[PDB]
């Protein structure tokens, strides 16, 4: 979780243009969408049999937020995301049981989300400047796990 | 294994791309190199900065790869033979790396194609790049 | 994919477990769910404990199943067609589960057939349990 | 890293009749011969062309030893093998390059080995108990690449 003052500016300035409305239940959605087996762990959130359901579902929206709300804050954190996540760790871990390879998922998933809404402006660099920090945000939660 | 949603949602995907298949892999290559540093192992004998003219070229090698894929998507695994000793053989690719690949892949994709790139297509096009992935490891499995 | 000399090793080492083989899968499942607690998320309606009978019952489904994938190797996808459905359309289990389980079946043959256990059948042995991986998880694929 | 003294006494116990020398070579080469891409780092260690030739090779059974020593090293500091690992660890990641995915699998095969050794008396219970070492151990190494 280094990051050069040139990464920081990248992440920044982009990451201050997400509509976190809209951005959160964009990744969540697609996350159950293109790796099935997640919707184990959202059963009740209802219908989830197609795609269409799944994108319109608002308890998928609303869930979406407050992830994004955990990136945000791990954001102007990275100095220490261990801590900053010391809590969801438990939660994910020894509660949900949730394999910590598919944090991966949802990280690259995040990602993809963010490429199809700024497009160009998603560079190469700044793509990278991300996976660092989505790679930091996946480890630290999967902490609890060690 | 690809249902007859995925065959027509991953041909119509990739017809949208065109003329700039050749440009969308040497921008996936260079996004793998950035992001995954570890991948760079492979290719000593090239530049990878970025206006690499070897980084180019290949992009369009890695492309119509996947072209001559889509086209012939119900044999992959013959069709793609050859490409599978090449990377399980001589090369030793790493299994892992086709992952990272295949992600950026997607990525580059949906910021080419805003209109195309819906969670539908999104599922299929994963499963279609998986598929490559297990054909050009197989020489392993 | 399986060479001849692969499905030999295969078929070889599975003769030498013969009766043993529901045994060997009780202990496997039980190797699993110790050593890799987050897999037990997936039997609430088993007692996990050591002589659970309920364990060693699914062991020797499990057992069979690979029995079968051994006695029709060259056709695993539609001899176990229906347990790909069940794993993922059903239960939708995580496709990495399976690595895990893979690896605590391999510990078990190796923990009873010291002399079998040579490194080419190692190798033979964990290809195919890869195979039998990725045709239980092709539902998602 | 935690491990209860009952775990404790199990990776001890049985760590403690290892043949060293034997061992190390057993695990890296039947890595070597499973998964063939991880020879592409040894290409230096002579004729890998079939396991015979790979399992008699004396480099193989030289490094081995090493390796193994590491184990043995990490497994009297189960406190911080995250230090116990730095200099090992900017070796592999930011030198050699190796995937993190590998490491997992050394630490796999090596517990195959343990298993073929010890037969019975290496039951589920210590399994589970140098899994998590192994973990830990994997986890060190890869920590430069955070
Ligand atoms: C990139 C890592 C992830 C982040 C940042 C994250 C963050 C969060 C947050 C903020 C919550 C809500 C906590 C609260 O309401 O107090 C939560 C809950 C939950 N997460 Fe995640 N999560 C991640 C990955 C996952 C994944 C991959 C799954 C599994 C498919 C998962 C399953 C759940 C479930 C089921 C809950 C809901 C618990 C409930 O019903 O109250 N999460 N997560
Ligand atoms: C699905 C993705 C992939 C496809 C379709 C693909 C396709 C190709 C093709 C068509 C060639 C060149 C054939 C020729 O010119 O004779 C090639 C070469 C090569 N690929 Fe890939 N490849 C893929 C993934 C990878 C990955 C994951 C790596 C490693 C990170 C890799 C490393 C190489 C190397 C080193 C060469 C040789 C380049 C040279 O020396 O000129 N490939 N690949
Ligand atoms: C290659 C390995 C595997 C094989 C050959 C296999 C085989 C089987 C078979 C034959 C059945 C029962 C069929 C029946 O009685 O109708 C089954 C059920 C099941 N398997 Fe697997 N399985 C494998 C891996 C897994 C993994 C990785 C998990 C999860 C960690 C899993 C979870 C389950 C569950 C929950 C059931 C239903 C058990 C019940 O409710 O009674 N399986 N499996
Ligand atoms: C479980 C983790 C591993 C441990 C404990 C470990 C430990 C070691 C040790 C102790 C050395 C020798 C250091 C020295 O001589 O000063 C070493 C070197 C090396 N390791 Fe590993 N290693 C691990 C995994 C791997 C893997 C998976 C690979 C990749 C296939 C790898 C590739 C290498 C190479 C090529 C060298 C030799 C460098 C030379 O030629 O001098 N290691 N490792």
């Amino acid at each position: 979780v280094h990051l050069t003052p040139e990464e920081k500016s990248a992440v920044t300035a982009l990451w201050g243009k997400v509509n976190v409305d809209e951005v959160g239940g964009e990744a969540l959605g697609r996350l159950l969408v293109v790796y099935p087996w997640t919707q184990r762990f959202f059963e009740s959130f209802g219908d989830l049999s197609t795609p269409d359901a799944v994108m319109g579902n608002p308890k998928v929206k609303a869930h979406g937020k407050k992830v994004l709300g955990a990136f945000s804050d791990g954001l102007a954190h990275l100095d220490n995301l261990k801590g900053t996540f010391a809590t969801l760790s438990e939660l994910h871990c020894d509660k949900l049981h949730v394999d910590p390879e598919n944090f991966r998922l949802l990280g690259n998933v995040l990602v993809c989300v963010l490429a199809h809404h700024f497009g160009k402006e998603f560079t190469p660099p700044v793509q990278a400047a991300y996976q660092k920090v989505v790679a930091g945000v996946a480890n630290a939660l999967a902490h609890k796990y060690h | 294994v690809l249902s007859p949603a995925d065959k027509t949602n991953v041909k119509a995907a990739w017809g949208k791309v065109g003329a700039h298949a050749g440009e969308y892999g040497a921008e996936a290559l260079e996004r793998m190199f950035l992001s995954f540093p570890t991948t760079k192992t492979y290719f000593p004998h090239f530049d990878l900065s970025h206006g690499s003219a070897q980084v180019k070229g290949h992009g369009k090698k890695v492309a119509d790869a996947l072209t001559n894929a889509v086209a012939h998507v119900d044999d992959m695994p013959n069709a793609l033979s050859a490409l599978s000793d090449l990377h399980a053989h001589k090369l030793r690719v790493d299994p892992v790396n086709f992952k990272l690949l295949s992600h950026c892949l997607l990525v580059t994709l949906a910021a080419h194609l805003p209109a195309e790139f819906t969670p539908a297509v999104h599922a299929s096009l994963d499963k279609f790049l998986a598929s490559v992935s297990t054909v050009l490891t197989s020489k392993y499995r």
